[PDB]
């Protein structure tokens, strides 16, 4: 999902890459660096937002998103969810789920 | 290296009180936001509460009117007053510094309440 013109939860909600990139995406797999036996939940991930970003936009807001019709007022509940879910980085995870 | 010192948990009978503490060292630029999160074995991080530099306090409905957050501007530290405890509060808690840059978490504070 890190390349220009792409979509997905990361490409639409996390870090939008304009179709006109000049530059390089270089990644590695921190299986022996970032995973712990009990699960490393220090890396947080949003799945819900009101709208998609603009390129190189950063939102660090923690406002609770309103999935229903009623307002959440900064409190979870029915149709109210926090933005960030954490990741189960574990050294026994499969290649797709590894860091 | 931003470091958060968290202390003050343990085992307390139902109805007791505790006072956790998180002290922030390192960069911690002035517009910071310090919050506390809950995790019981088998669940995710449950945001207990949040305070910003504006002095505003935001709490979830899980513990309405029971948990409080106190600030120390001189040392820029935070204390969680943990009162009217119920076995549903049995969860390890963590600290979250929003700050303006890289976020940093704590090491954990065990809070157990049962009879």
């Amino acid at each position: 999902q890190i390349a220009p013109g792409q979509t997905g939860k990361i490409a639409d909600y996390n870090y939008k890459l304009p179709d006109d990139f000049t530059g390089c995406v270089i990644a590695w797999n921190s299986n022996n660096l970032d995973s712990k036996v009990g699960g490393n939940y220090n890396y947080l991930y949003r799945l819900f937002r009101k709208s998609n970003l603009k390129p190189f936009e950063r939102d660090i807001s923690t406002e609770i998103y309103q999935a229903g019709s009623t307002p959440c007022n900064g409190v979870e509940g029915f149709n109210c969810y926090f933005p960030l879910q954490s990741y189960g980085f574990q050294p026994t995870n499969g290649v797709g789920y590894q860091p | 290296q931003v470091q958060l010192q968290e202390s003050g948990g343990g085992l307390v009978q139902a109805g007791g009180s505790l006072r956790l503490s998180c002290a922030a060292s390192g960069s911690i630029f002035s517009p910071n936001t310090m919050g506390w999160f809950r995790q019981a074995l088998g669940k995710q991080r449950e945001m207990v509460a949040v305070i910003s530099s504006i002095a505003s306090t935001q709490y979830a409905n899980f513990v309405k009117g029971r948990f409080t957050i106190t600030r120390d501007n001189t040392k820029n530290t935070v204390h969680l007053q943990m009162n009217s405890l119920i076995p549903e509060d049995t969860a390890v808690y963590y600290c979250y510094a929003v700050d303006k840059s890289q976020d940093y978490w704590g090491q954990g504070t065990q809070v157990t309440v049962s009879s």
